[PDB]
């Protein structure tokens, strides 16, 4: 070699993962939710930064700082909104990048999934904790029930949630700590999903098919490179439709009051990402019990590799797998509807029998579904 | 796209709807009578503003500048003769300088003895550089604006 | 546990997607608050800056602002020896704190009106129908005489003096001041005040629609001349065999 | 490790191709998808639609509980007796 | 002036007088106990919720 | 026969991506102005009356 | 060579991006 500019330097040869990378050819569009997933990514910090550059982390002035961010503040006011719906496609791209790791069974990279569900669950702490920081109401009522939630721990529970929180209630200490921790985590989080690349670097992507496409691979830079622009384009139009016509449309919570600390959240819930959860929580008599159902949800994937039953890594060709796996995600959509329900008999009984149904379909029916589809084609 | 985006990003560093208003939001009227030094509260510290006499214009132009602890010939502050406008903050530990008062016909900082010409110079007292001079123009006859 | 009849889906002049404020309403509306309203409820992120954002002068605003600095003056903000000719104050605060306030209306605080229509559920259509609606208690029902019955309350009670009565007040250019016809400018001078940003933020939108429509369809081209060469592509396997 | 020349063994497979420049980005804009989008659609429609048919039955029903139970207020138990 | 008007119209037609009805009743229909719980709200809340939206398409243009 | 308008274009500015560069530059700044000016337009006429723009005319100079 | 000319739309194009973008 001499002068090729991408060997060269060994940095920029690193680089040659988005150029040269051999990438298959056929490929659904849930591909680009990868790519969207790190945009968002970078968008929130983008943003962020510059939320952060005119924010202040105390009771007194945050519903006040947010609140001048979006007023006196040039352009302050796209850029919150931009941030705040910003988390919104983060989490419906989330929800892509995963259904399809169900679906396709991408979660046969053993090593590549768990890095997922680690970043997953390093999104959801960021997003627990941004909400948090303007002080609201709403974000006041929800920090505390839910890391009280976490006090239905025995023996230590109790001294725990107090430390957590850095007093008895949620006053000062507790969101000076989320902001800190709201701030670092997300950088923490682009380490991650970097070693997440560099796993899936050594076996390549999946496909429709559910078979090898080295027969078949194709330069990244060529097609892939435009295809991602031109998912962009897509992701940027849903988020601004919603920043620029529909500001909260989606932010259920209409909670701009300053946080009371003796008053009634109606009907408190976290935002949409979280309901699924929720539901699943409160189908729960006794609390601890909710807790850990409530942390099974999530974690159960990291089984979902062990409960892989087929010979056909490929739902695509498994019609059985494909109706089960819808109905979860219909589920799914159900458990999201419990979560702005009252508390009350109709939704109890509904949310029981969803989050039944939610364990079932990825416990048991679908691990059937597999070995009868396998029993069916003589394997 | 870009360009917006970008420029809309670089905005929100520049200034502030609100720091902006307060920056330069400085009015007077003209009652301040020759000899009188009135003084305002402009950028969280003291604005003075002196309307003077003849007498001191005629004086203060007849400091000599070669031997003054702050050389800075008085007709090169004021845009107007008979107008003076300062920052009513001691140059030396930071007391303010009292109108009219001490051996000078200017001001005095009643916490070390430090003594002020009518246009802001320092004539006696550990003080260093003399009273500084804000920004700000006449607008009609009766206005005028600070900063 | 009971009913809200919080459906209300009040026709409006900013429904719709490229429909922006009237600020005739706006400035209607901001007297509405200033004398109907000012009096209980504060609105503390609202400067006076209605300038350009209410169609009132710099010196129309000074001036307004001016004479609520003379008479609610710094004097309840704590500035001393403060008068007329301020701009940088925020609206007046009803009383000195909170506690007062409860006091004033007996245990009840007067709810800050700045982002009441976000606030609260329902936004701008709640706050029409609650100051419109005030209909006669249930056959059966009792009621305090500050539990006032309103038939959008949550609680199905409120704590609201006549919010809004005709001929309360009086405009300059001569609008009909008719409770419902008040209350029309009285929300709207409240969505601005919790949307400041409601009629750029729609311009926006036309801009990014129409760029949009010209770079998806460009994109996709680009899209479709790379991708050519793979989807025009034909195989052929031929085998010594 | 390289990844372009190690990835398979494959004999005997000619493939043809042409240039964007010599060809048309978008053939049969409509003709083609109409009849591929509705031969896929109504492949996936048995597959995919059902659930989401139920979960939209089970919204209308429990929504309409919900506000009679609490809105028939009397439901539980009438008022004369 | 306005509301006040287009409010009664809006309860003039076939359907705001098929459900007034039930508010009719209950507004005398009340025992002699006067089972609190027997409150008229349900069925008062049924009328103004037609009302109303009727109300508001025609009400709207009358406004300045 | 004479070149498509494309292919004028083509031979006169793309060939040379300097050219090419250069032309996206201005274009870039030629396209802002009328889309803004266009836009704006078309915005403003559809709340005729309704924004500031259109209503300083009362308290305006007496 | 061809670099002059070259260079010469290339500081063209830095120029003019400035002046507007800026
Ligand atoms: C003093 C008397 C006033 C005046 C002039 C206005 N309001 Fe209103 N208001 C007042 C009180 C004491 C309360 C508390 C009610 C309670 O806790 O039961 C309220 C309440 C409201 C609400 C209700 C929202 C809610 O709590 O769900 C609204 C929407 C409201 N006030 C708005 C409002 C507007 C727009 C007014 C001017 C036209 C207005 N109020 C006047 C006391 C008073
Ligand atoms: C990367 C993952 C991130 C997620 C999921 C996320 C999400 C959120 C959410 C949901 C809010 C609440 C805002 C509202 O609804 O009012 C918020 C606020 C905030 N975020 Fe982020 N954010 C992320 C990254 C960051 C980063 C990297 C920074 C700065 C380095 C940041 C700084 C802030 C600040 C200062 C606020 C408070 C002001 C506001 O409410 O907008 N966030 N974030
Ligand atoms: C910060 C969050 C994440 C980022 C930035 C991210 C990024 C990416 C990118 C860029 C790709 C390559 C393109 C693609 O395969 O779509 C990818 C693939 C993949 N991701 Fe993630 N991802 C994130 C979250 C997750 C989560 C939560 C999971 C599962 C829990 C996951 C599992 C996978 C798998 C299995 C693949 C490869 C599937 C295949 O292509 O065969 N990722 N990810
Ligand atoms: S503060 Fe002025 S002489 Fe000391």
């Amino acid at each position: 070699m001499t002068n090729i500019r991408k060997s060269h330097p060994l940095m920029k040869i690193v680089n040659n993962a988005f150029i040269d990378l051999p990438a298959p050819s056929n490929i659904s569009s849930w591909w680009n939710f990868g790519s969207l997933l790190g945009i968002c990514l970078i968008l929130q910090i983008l943003t962020g930064l510059f939320l952060a550059m005119h924010y202040t982390s105390d009771t007194t002035t945050a519903f006040s700082s947010v609140t001048h961010i979006c007023r006196d503040v040039n352009y302050g006011w796209i850029i919150r909104y931009m941030h705040a719906n910003g988390a919104s496609m983060f989490f419906i791209c989330l929800y892509m990048h995963v259904g399809r790791g169900l679906y396709y069974g991408s979660y046969t990279f053993l090593e590549t999934w768990n890095i997922g569900v680690i970043l997953l669950l390093t999104v959801m702490a960021t997003a627990f904790m941004g909400y948090v920081l303007p002080w609201g109401q709403m974000s006041f009522w929800g920090a505390t029930v839910i890391t009280n939630l976490l006090s239905a721990i025995p023996y230590i529970g109790t001294n725990l949630v107090e430390w957590i929180w850095g007093g008895f209630s949620v006053d000062k200490a507790t969101l000076t700590r989320f902001f800190a921790f709201h701030f670092i985590l997300p950088f923490i989080i682009m380490a991650i999903a970097m070693v997440h690349l560099l796993f899936l670097h050594e076996t390549g992507s999946n496909n429709p098919t559910g078979i090898s496409s080295d027969v078949d691979k194709i330069p990244f830079h060529p097609y892939y490179t435009i295809k991602d622009i031109l998912g962009a384009l897509l992701l940027i139009l849903a988020l601004m439709l919603l920043v620029l016509f529909a500001p909260d449309l989606l932010g259920d919570p209409d909670n701009y009051t300053p946080a009371n600390p003796l008053n009634t959240p109606p009907h408190i819930k976290p935002e949409w990402y979280f309901l699924f959860a929720y539901a699943i929580l409160r189908s729960i008599p006794n609390k601890l019990g909710g807790v850990l159902a409530l942390a099974f949800s999530i974690l159960i994937l990291a089984l979902i590799p062990l409960l892989h039953t087929s010979k056909q890594r490929s739902m695509m060709f498994r019609p059985l797998s494909q109706c089960l796996f819808w109905a979860l995600v219909a589920d799914l959509l159900t458990l999201t509807w419990i979560g702005g329900q009252p508390v009350e008999h109709p939704y109890i009984t509904i949310g029981q029998l969803a989050s039944v149904l939610y364990f079932l379909l990825i416990l048991v029916l679908m691990p059937t579904a597999g070995t009868i589809e396998n029993k069916l084609l003589k394997w | 796209a870009a360009k917006n985006v970008v420029s809309q990003f670089v905005s929100s560093m520049s200034a502030s709807a609100d720091v902006l208003a307060m920056s330069k939001i400085e009015i007077k009227l003209s009652d301040i009578p020759e000899g009188k030094n009135m003084a305002f509260k402009w950028r969280g510290k003291p604005l003075f503003v002196r309307h003077r006499t003849k007498k001191e214009i005629d004086q203060e132009a007849a400091v000599e500048v070669s031997q003054l602890r702050d050389p800075q010939h008085d007709l090169e502050r004021v845009k107007k003769p008979e107008w003076v406008i300062l920052i009513g903050v001691c140059t030396h530990l930071g007391c303010v300088p009292i109108a009219n008062a001490g051996d000078f016909g200017g001001y005095y900082c009643p916490c070390h003895g430090s003594h002020y010409d009518a246009s802001g110079r320092i004539r006696k007292g550990p003080a260093p550089l003399n009273l500084e001079v804000p920004s700000y123009e006449f607008t009609s006859d009766d206005m005028v604006i600070v900063g | 546990s009971d009913l809200e009849l919080h459906p209300p889906s009040y026709p409006w002049s900013h429904r719709g997607l490229l429909s922006s404020l009237d600020h005739t309403s706006i400035r209607r509306g901001f007297q509405v608050y200033k004398q109907v309203c000012s009096s209980c409820h504060s609105m503390d992120y609202v400067a006076y800056r209605h300038l350009v954002g209410v169609c009132y002068t710099e010196d129309e605003a000074k001036a307004l602002a001016e004479e609520v600095e003379v008479q609610d003056g710094p004097n309840e903000d704590g500035e001393m020896f403060m008068r007329p000719g301020k701009l940088s104050d925020y609206f007046p605060k009803p009383y000195p704190n909170p506690e007062a306030a409860r006091a004033a209306n007996n245990g009840a605080l007067p709810p800050d009106l700045s982002y009441i229509v976000r606030a609260r559920h329902g936004g701008e259509d709640y706050v029409f129908s609650l100051l419109t609606g005030y209909c006669e208690p249930p056959t059966g029902v009792s009621l305090r005489e500050g539990l006032y019955f309103n038939p959008y309350f949550p609680g199905q009670a409120i704590g609201m003096a006549p919010p809004i009565y005709n001929e309360v007040l009086e405009f300059d250019d001569g609008t009909p001041a008719t409770m419902s016809q008040v209350a029309k400018d009285v929300c709207t001078f409240l969505r601005w005040a919790a949307e400041p940003e409601h009629d750029h933020r729609k311009r926006m939108g036309l801009k990014m629609l129409l760029m949009m429509g010209l770079l998806l369809p460009l994109v996709y081209a680009m899209k479709r001349h790379k991708w050519s060469v793979l989807k025009s592509r034909k195989l052929a396997y031929r085998p010594p065999k | 490790g390289r990844q372009f020349g190690h990835l398979t063994r494959v004999r005997h497979v000619i493939t043809y191709s042409l240039s964007p420049f010599e060809q048309r980005a978008f053939p049969h804009y409509f003709s083609k998808g109409i009849p591929n989008v509705l031969r896929r659609t109504r492949a996936c429609i048995l597959r995919v639609a059902p659930p989401f048919v139920a979960f939209y039955l089970v919204y209308t029903w429990g929504t309409q509980e919900f506000e009679k139970s609490k809105r028939k207020n009397p439901a539980a138990y009438e008022n004369d007796r | 002036d306005p509301l006040t008007t287009v409010r009664e119209q809006c309860e003039q037609l076939e359907k705001c007088v098929k459900a007034r009805e039930r508010l009719e009743l209950c507004d005398e229909r009340v025992s002699s106990r006067s089972q609190t719980e027997e409150d008229c709200t349900e069925e008062l809340l049924d009328f103004l919720h037609a009302r109303d939206h009727c109300v508001a398409h025609k009400l709207f243009n009358s406004l300045k | 026969v004479a070149p498509t308008l494309t292919a004028r274009l083509y031979s006169l500015l793309f060939r040379r991506t300097s050219t090419f560069a250069l032309t996206i530059v201005v274009g870039a700044l030629f396209f802002e102005r009328a889309f803004d000016q266009g836009a704006d337009a078309i915005y403003e006429h559809i709340n005729e009356g309704k924004l500031w723009k259109h209503i300083k005319h009362k308290y305006e100079n007496k | 060579r061809n670099w002059v000319p070259t260079a010469q739309l290339w500081g063209a194009v830095g120029a003019v991006g400035l002046v507007s973008a800026t």
